[PDB]
């Protein structure tokens, strides 16, 4: 009796990195953490594995959910998909079922599974969609690694002086 | 020659605009978020990102000028060019140009 | 040593300093014909 | 912040420039803040200050002939046509060579 | 070098903060 209020709090710091991506507890007391003085972002965040309870399922799934959030709408800055989907899956959580709380655990795993493919979907249908990873890189390949010869010529022979 | 850059993208602004209507549309949900968005306390610790990252990169000036700042910026840019190129920013080049 | 780039740093610096040397003369103008009213 | 001022400030400037006291005529949907923990709130501005720099942009170009403004400057300013200027210049110059 | 430059720069930015706020000082008093 008294587990289930107990644990609440905790689903609800769940629920809130799990939809908008977002940490709350101030306090140590949950398996995601941020580094403020890293300088880069693939190693602000990081999970701590001796601190994964035994009543949560997919972690390894709920860290990549909360990071790519994390990046799509603080850093491509695409608030609007980030809206739509706040608002389709908060129909869900908080509509449909009662919370994280009052949901079986094969619910909970299935509706972390779809939106777990949902935003890896929508992440590559940004980096390698409106962003043509691939072309950059190519681009990166044919400058850096000096393959296209005839613009290094005319900068080695128009600087030839300078 | 700096005054064609400002001619080509205001034309292609005002071409932009005469196609496009005068007021738009904004719809929005019925946001059942509620305990799920509040995160209410001091605040969240998603703040560091938005100093992390830097929005210093604006070019190609795609689709012509598209904010009233970028507007006033272009004009104020064309003006400093014109009094930087021009010999009468640097000392010796408007010492050099009075006497002459 | 600072890396050098094709974009003049000085000329920056001073474009921004001649911009608020304008700013500042402009302000102080409008102060005076507000003060002597 | 800045956003906040100055889509408030265009509006304010769109309203006094033509008069409307309020965009009753354009008759558009718009939707409000439900509350300030929402947490689109920073979309709801983004989309705001859009609409505001929309309509001051075509009052500008479109109704205030902008454009056309830009060109009378060039002229008048910088003798983008020297003819008048050269008129004036001779019919004056025993004039403004003195001290 | 260049140190200088952005010295003085900073040196504007107060001194043109002041004035602004000298000038909301004016406007306050006199209403």
């Amino acid at each position: 009796t008294a587990f289930t209020e107990v644990v609440k709090p905790y689903y609800n710091i769940v629920e809130h990195w799990i939809v908008k991506g977002e940490l709350i507890d101030n306090n140590n007391e949950f398996f995601i953490i941020f580094d403020q003085e890293q300088n880069e972002f693939n190693s602000i965040i990081k999970l701590l594995p001796k601190k994964i309870p035994a009543f949560i399922k997919s972690s390894d799934k709920i860290f990549q959910i909360g990071k790519t959030l994390i990046f799509l709408n603080k850093y491509c800055r695409e608030l609007k998909w980030v809206n739509q989907y706040n608002v389709k899956y908060s129909a869900i959580l908080f509509n449909n079922h009662q919370g994280l709380a009052s949901m079986t655990t094969n619910e909970m795993i299935k509706l972390i599974d779809s939106q777990y493919n949902e935003i890896l979907t929508f992440l590559t249908q940004i980096i390698q969609g409106n962003n043509k990873l691939f072309t950059h890189v190519y681009n990166f390949k044919r400058f850096y690694f000096m393959e296209t010869n005839d613009f290094i010529d005319a900068i080695m022979v128009k600087g030839k002086d300078v | 020659h700096n005054f064609e850059e400002i001619k080509n993208l205001i034309h292609t602004t005002a071409t932009n605009l005469a196609t496009s209507e005068l007021g738009s549309d904004i719809n929005d949900e019925g946001d059942n978020i509620f305990n799920g968005s509040l995160i209410r306390g001091t605040f969240n610790n998603n703040s560091i990102f938005d100093s992390k990252v830097h929005k210093h990169r604006t070019t190609t000036y795609v689709e012509g000028i598209s904010t009233v700042e970028q507007l006033i910026q272009k004009f104020l840019d064309y003006s400093s060019t014109l009094l930087n190129d021009s010999l009468l920013t640097r000392e010796e080049s408007l010492r050099q140009l009075r006497k002459m | 040593n600072i890396a050098t780039t094709t974009k003049s740093r000085e000329e920056e610096l001073n474009k921004r300093i001649v911009n608020y040397k304008i700013q500042l003369k402009l302000m102080k103008n409008f102060l005076q014909e507000l003060i002597d009213r | 912040q800045s956003k906040i001022l100055n889509t408030g400030k265009y509006l304010n400037i769109f309203k006094r420039c033509t008069g409307l006291h309020n965009f009753e005529s354009l008759k558009e949907k718009l939707t409000t803040i439900t509350s300030l923990a929402a947490p689109d709130l920073e979309l709801k501005i983004d989309e705001f200050y859009h609409r505001a720099n929309k309509m001051l942009m075509k009052l500008l170009f479109d109704g205030y002939n902008f454009p056309s403004v830009v060109n009378i400057f060039q002229r008048l300013f910088l003798f983008a046509d020297s003819f008048q200027i050269d008129n004036f210049i001779d019919s004056t110059f025993s004039e403004l060579k003195r001290g």
